């Protein structure tokens, strides 16, 4: 990993290691392994119902934040940062993008703009 | 005979009876016929000559239920009625024990109530002394034959006596019954001489339908608007409209061709109708009227469809999850076959393959704990035996009995397909 | 509204079940369970709340006294029966035969038999009918659990008189068998090594402070006349040394330990003097020879002969040897741990006349104490137990551990560390 | 104060469901299905049908539960107009629901007002003579767990009991309750052919909303007990209504 992660700030020239260098390192790593727990043989043949209960939760989560947020407009950024970073690890962020596009076919919210989002009347 | 007056009591306020009420009263199960015609006509002259000769013989015959092979042989003895014998109704699957057929035999024979061991003797003796015919119904003989076929040993080394005043009317269910458990010396004794009965086909199907629709069909009842009583304040005519007719007939002479199905079918659809007309009047219970082939569509689709799917789709999070996970470790390690603490370990895979997400950190919070920090760290999963026996108990999942609930065996009983298809909905 | 008692350590048992039963057949549930491991106390805690609330009614089963379900439900029957005779004296009762039930459906046909008839009761009252421990049933299988718990069902539902069980049981291994009907429950989990000192101790004063033995001692001794609290403080410091000195060895136990106290409390008193009492230091420091040794024990130098011993000694020769070596190590030219396998005869007498110190072919004392040893069951046969002695397919495995193989060698002198080779 | 007590008497005899039977409140989430029971049901009373049907769906999913919450509603509107026989599958073995039969029948008849006299195989055929054979009494069947009849051997009494459906006079209806979905490739032929084919799947919560809603019909109460009521059920709904709670 060190080795690696300063190659890799090698490249680009970047003069010192940064935080987001050894994270690429940490993926390459993985690369050989990143399905299987307690047997190998990998298989994995690649939609899961956690997957399922995953944006469920988010989708509830964030209508209670945005029905709590009264000023109902925010970017999919600010609201990042009120929720995805009150804690552990921030999310793909694109799940996000699936779950309000959700919210857009049962129309709960409304994007209204890029630049905010928005919640339905 | 003596409690049935015990059953007729009096409060009886005017009960209503709407269109399809007559209609399915009519179309009841219970009340010359078309679909056996020669059959009627052959059976009728074999107990011709074996009684009006006053010979004995065995009459065997063998179909699947619903043929009208009970209703066939009755119509036949009560028209034989009308011209010496005891119609003797012995049904195997009526029978308490299996030898209890020989106390009403005994009984028959006698009035007497003694074991089954006097019971054969006398009958025998009857068999072979008596000097000079009774149609005994040997209805679902399989139950009676079960054992060591002794009990049909007897039923017809009685019958090939000559002089025996013992005609049998034997119906078994399969047509090698007598050539798969009876005895090969019984075997002959049966004979040849077994009438077969074919499936139905949708014509015969049209026919009964239209016969059990005979007074009936497409015809007017006196229908009070108020109350929705029926009369066979207008004179409403109805209409069954007989392409709904067609069609489960065809449907049903497809796959079975029974009357029993058909005829419930038909009520089904009958009273669903039914069922709307009065919700769109509510009339409780207290200008033309026709059944759409939508009515029958539906009617029919319910009989074929199943829920699984439909049930799985309902289940706990927690039993979808234990499901997926199963089937996981069936295309993981082919075997189809997972044992019960390997499935949990695979459920701790699948929690923690997903990352430290916050949503991911609320799922094994509650699933280990139900929130409540103040008591946590679980072993297995919540309520891990209470869906595991969910499951089971549903006959969807099907588990071996050990007490060792860490190297016991699990296994899908519903296809693996359909399971996998409900996972994705 | 129901006077709820108090527990040492039942607190949230006592008001959970003050709470899922009560007066009114109402708003009671039908069945409950009370589940725990044998040592928390349920007999107890149960009747300690049943004593604060007399005007209810209930009946006390030992499911463990009787054997099978059976005998249960004609005792279920004879105590409801005996039971209600005694609860109104007043009205005129025909008593059904309690033997004559022997079917889970004659139980329910007389159980409504013999309500119907007390219909003349002024209110809906109920009956707590108590099985002490359903799960001890020596008998159980599947199908029982549900069958008790379905009457509630059966019995009809405007009686007078509304029957409720109260089950109990252990082996939670049972209860998740039967979690879907989500009859209500409480767990009693079992107590921590402090709580468990405090229960004793406040059970057992009345017993230690008051016995034979300490009172005896004390005239016996300088009398040194004193309160009851110096009896007090001896006995609860006695209490909380043999808990502390014995707990690894007895778990959170709290029978075994009414056993302990009563093995090593005698000799503890006798080793009691005219000063210690006022110190409890120097007392341990001179009863310490018991603290240290379960002495729960009540290698034998065995009776049986030469060649006995060496019948024996050789017959533990194939719990590692097969007889693909034997024919080798033994000519006329690790599964130490594991169990034994099965020996045939005639390979015994085969080692056996290897290795007896020619010199013996006689076979009379042989097989007389080969059958002594059958006897003895040192040498068991996996077949029955009266065909064996016929040559029919019958093994034969040792049934004695190394140690004894040690003792027998070294007595007789033979040595065994060599035909063990790994 | 007697108030408070009066109230969780109210509360607890509510959530056993124990009130009267004209106030016991069925959650909406069912109430089609026991409608669709009801029907079923009264229209085989009533009007005098004689189809049977078997509930279907898990273990603690109000079966018997729907089942007595009818009957006893039809008990004050009509109550002689029938007989309630319920043979529980778990303690009746195939043979011992014979006498079970005879017996519930003739404490029903004493109550509408020498059958269980004879053998097994006599009061068998006697209930077959009695039942096979102004207005007709209809006489109501509840199975509990009736896949054990239906096991791999016999089938013998869910047989003849369908029998009965096909022939009697006697207007019969049969509520089979169990919990194999698949409750059907376990029946026989002759069995499968007898019955009426007509199975209901007893439904389950689909949406937590729907649980919401359970809770809340349970809670509330309708009436005034203790002062507290409009209190209670108000301090029941802001509770129950914020999703942060
Ligand atoms: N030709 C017909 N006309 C009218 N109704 C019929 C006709 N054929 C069959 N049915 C009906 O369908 C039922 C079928 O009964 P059967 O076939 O006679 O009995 P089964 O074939 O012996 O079945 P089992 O008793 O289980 S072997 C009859 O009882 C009628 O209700
Ligand atoms: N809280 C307590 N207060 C006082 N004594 C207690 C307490 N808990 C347990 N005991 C004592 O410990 C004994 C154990 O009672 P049991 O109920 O028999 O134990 P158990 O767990 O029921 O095991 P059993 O008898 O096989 S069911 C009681 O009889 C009391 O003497
Ligand atoms: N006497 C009763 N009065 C009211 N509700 C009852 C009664 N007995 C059981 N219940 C309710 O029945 C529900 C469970 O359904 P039940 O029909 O009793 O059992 P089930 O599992 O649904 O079907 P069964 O009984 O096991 S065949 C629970 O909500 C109980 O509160």
């Amino acid at each position: 990993m060190i080795r690696l992660a300063e190659a890799h700030a090698k490249m680009k020239l970047k003069n010192v290691v940064e935080l987001e260098d050894v994270q690429e390192a940490v993926r390459l790593i993985r690369s050989a392994i990143k399905d299987y727990a307690t047997d190998p043989k990998t298989g994995k043949i690649d939609k899961s119902v956690i997957q399922r209960k995953l944006q469920e939760d988010l989708s509830r989560e964030i209508m209670n934040v945005l029905k709590d947020q009264a000023s109902d407009s925010m970017s999919f950024n600010e609201l990042i940062k009120q929720i995805n970073e009150h804690s552990q690890d921030r999310v793909e962020s694109s799940d996000i993008q699936e779950a309000l596009s959700r919210l857009q076919q049962e129309d709960k919210v409304i994007v209204l703009g890029e630049g905010v989002r928005r919640s339905v009347r | 005979s003596r409690f049935e007056n015990k059953l007729k009591t009096t409060q009886k306020h005017q009960i209503v009876e709407t269109i399809f009420s007559k209609v399915k009263k009519q179309l009841n199960s219970s009340y010359y016929l078309p679909a056996r015609e020669n059959e009627f006509a052959s059976i009728y002259l074999s107990a011709y000559s074996a009684i009006e000769s006053d010979s004995a013989t065995t009459i065997y015959v063998a179909g699947t239920p619903g043929v009208g092979k009970t209703l066939t042989v009755r119509e036949v003895v009560k028209e034989l009625l009308s011209s010496d014998f005891l119609y003797v109704e012995i049904n195997g699957l009526k029978m308490v024990k299996p030898t209890d057929c020989y106390e009403t035999l005994w009984n028959k024979v006698s009035g007497e109530r003694l074991t089954w061991a006097a019971s054969m003797e006398s009958l025998e003796f009857y068999f072979k002394r008596v000097p000079k015919t009774i149609v005994v119904l040997l209805d679902e003989l399989d139950a009676m034959v079960t054992k060591s076929q002794d009990i049909m040993y007897n039923f017809f080394n009685w019958t090939t006596y000559e002089n025996a005043k013992l005609i049998v009317i034997a119906v078994a269910n399969t047509m090698d019954l007598p050539e798969r458990q009876l005895g090969n010396k019984i075997t002959s004794r049966i004979g040849f001489t077994r009438i077969m009965f074919t499936g139905y086909t949708h014509e015969e199907l049209k026919n009964i339908i239209d016969l059990r629709l005979k007074g009936l069909n497409d015809s007017f009842f006196y229908v009070d608007t108020k109350t929705g009583n029926a009369i066979l304040v207008r004179k409403v005519r109805l209409r069954m409209s007989a392409d709904a007719i067609e069609i489960a007939s065809r449907k049903v002479a497809s796959v079975s061709g029974d009357a029993r199905r058909a005829l419930k079918v038909c009520k089904r659809a009958a009273e669903i109708a039914e069922k709307h007309y009065m919700a769109k009047h509510g009339y409780g219970y207290d200008g033309v009227q026709t059944v759409h082939i939508t009515h029958v569509m539906k009617a029919l689709n319910e009989t074929l469809n199943s829920h699984v799917i439909t049930f799985m789709t309902r289940l706990s999070f927690t039993a979808k999850l234990f499901i997926y996970a199963l089937l996981n470790l069936m295309k993981k390690n082919g075997s189809q076959e997972q044992e019960l603490g390997d499935i949990v370990d695979e459920i701790k895979l699948l929690i923690e393959v997903n990352g430290s997400n916050k949503f991911v950190m609320e799922i094994a919070k509650t699933l280990f704990q139900q929130g409540s920090d103040n008591i946590s760290e679980q072993l297995r999963i919540i309520s891990w035996d209470f869906v595991l026996n969910q499951l089971l108990d549903a006959g969807i999942l099907f588990k071996q009995t050990m007490k060792n609930d860490r190297i016991c065996c699990v296994k899908l009983n519903i296809s693996v397909e359909e399971a996998k298809r409900a996972m994705n909905e | 509204n129901v006077t709820t008692p108090e527990v040492a350590f039942r607190e949230y048992q006592t008001n959970c079940l003050a709470s899922y039963i009560s007066a009114d057949p109402d708003i009671t549930p039908s069945n409950l369970i009370l589940q725990g491991y044998s040592g928390t106390g349920k007999t107890y805690t149960l009747k300690k709340y049943f004593n604060a609330n007399p005007n209810l009614h209930a009946v006390w089963l030992e499911p463990v006294e009787l054997v099978s379900w059976k005998p249960l439900l004609q005792a279920i029957a004879r105590t409801v029966q005996y039971k209600l005779k005694t609860l109104y004296p007043n009205i005129p009762t025909t008593d059904y035969d309690p033997l004559q039930v022997e079917e889970p459906f004659l139980l329910v046909k007389t159980l409504h038999n013999i309500f119907v008839q007390y219909e003349s009761l002024q209110e809906k009252t109920c009956l707590f009918l108590i099985l002490d421990g359903f799960d001890s049933l020596q008998d159980l299988d599947a199908a029982l659990f549900n069958k008790y718990i379905k009457l509630n069902e059966l019995l009809p539902k405007d009686s007078k008189i509304n029957i409720k069980f109260i089950y109990t049981m252990l082996e939670t291994s049972f209860l998740q068998r039967y979690s879907t009907h989500c009859i209500p429950t409480v767990m009693f989990p079992r107590y921590n090594v402090d709580e468990v000192s405090t229960i004793l101790v406040m059970s057992r004063c009345g017993e230690l402070m008051e016995d034979s033995c300490l009172r005896k001692r004390i005239i016996e001794e300088q009398i040194t006349d004193c309160t009851d609290d110096q009896f007090q403080n001896v006995a609860a410091n006695f209490i909380h040394l043999i808990v502390q000195a014995f707990h690894s060895y007895t778990g959170n136990d709290i029978f075994a330990l009414n056993d302990l106290i009563d093995f090593k409390w005698p000799k503890y008193v006798s080793r009691i003097t005219k000063e210690n009492i006022f110190e409890p230091l120097a007392l341990y420091k001179s009863a310490i020879k018991l603290f240290l040794s379960t002495d729960d024990n009540l290698s034998q130098t065995y009776d049986l002969s030469i060649i006995s011993k060496y019948l024996l000694i050789a017959s533990y020769i194939c719990s590692y040897l097969e007889p693909r070596y034997d024919a080798s190590i033994f000519s006329r030219k690790n599964p130490r741990y594991l169990q034994p396998s099965l020996f045939a005869i005639e390979r015994l007498l085969a080692i056996f006349q290897a290795i007896f110190p020619s010199l013996m072919k006689a076979n009379i004392e042989v097989f007389q104490n080969l059958s002594e040893l059958h006897t003895l069951k040192l040498i068991a046969t996996t077949m029955n137990k009266n065909i064996d002695y016929l040559s029919p397919k019958v093994r034969w495995k040792v049934n004695v551990p190394w140690e004894i193989i040690k003792e027998i060698s070294e007595s007789v002198h033979f040595n065994i560390s060599d035909y063990f080779s790994d | 104060d007697p108030g408070f007590g009066s109230l969780q008497r109210r509360l607890l005899q509510q959530l056993y469901g124990t009130l009267p039977t004209d106030e016991k409140i069925i959650f909406t989430y069912l109430q089609d299905c026991q409608q669709e029971i009801d029907r079923i049901i009264k229209q085989s009373i009533i009007q005098k049908e004689s189809h049977s049907v078997i509930l279907v769906g898990p273990r603690q999913s109000y079966k018997t539960y729907l089942l007595d919450y009818e009957l006893s509603l039809l008990q004050q509107s009509y109550k002689e107009q029938f007989i309630t026989i319920r043979l529980n599958g778990f303690i009746h073995s195939e043979q011992t629901a014979i006498n079970g039969i005879a017996t519930q029948l003739e404490q029903q008849l004493q109550k509408i007002h020498t059958i269980s006299s004879g053998s097994l195989t006599e009061v068998f055929e006697k209930i077959l003579l009695l039942l096979d054979s102004i207005t007709k009494i209809t006489v109501v069947f509840i199975f509990d767990e009736i896949d054990t009849f239906a096991g791999p051997v016999r089938q013998t009494l869910l047989y003849n009991l369908f029998d009965m459906v096909e022939h009697s006079r006697v207007p019969v209806c049969i509520f089979g309750c169990t919990t194999k979905l698949n409750i059907l490739e376990y029946l026989e032929k002759r069995v499968k052919s007898r019955f009426s084919q007509r199975v209901i799947y007893m439904p389950q919560i689909q949406n937590l909303d729907d649980m919401v809603d359970a809770v809340r019909n349970l809670l509330t109460v309708r009436s005034e007990i203790s002062p507290w009521v409009s209190q209670w059920n108000e301090t029941l709904e802001k509770e129950l209504s914020d999703p942060r709670s």
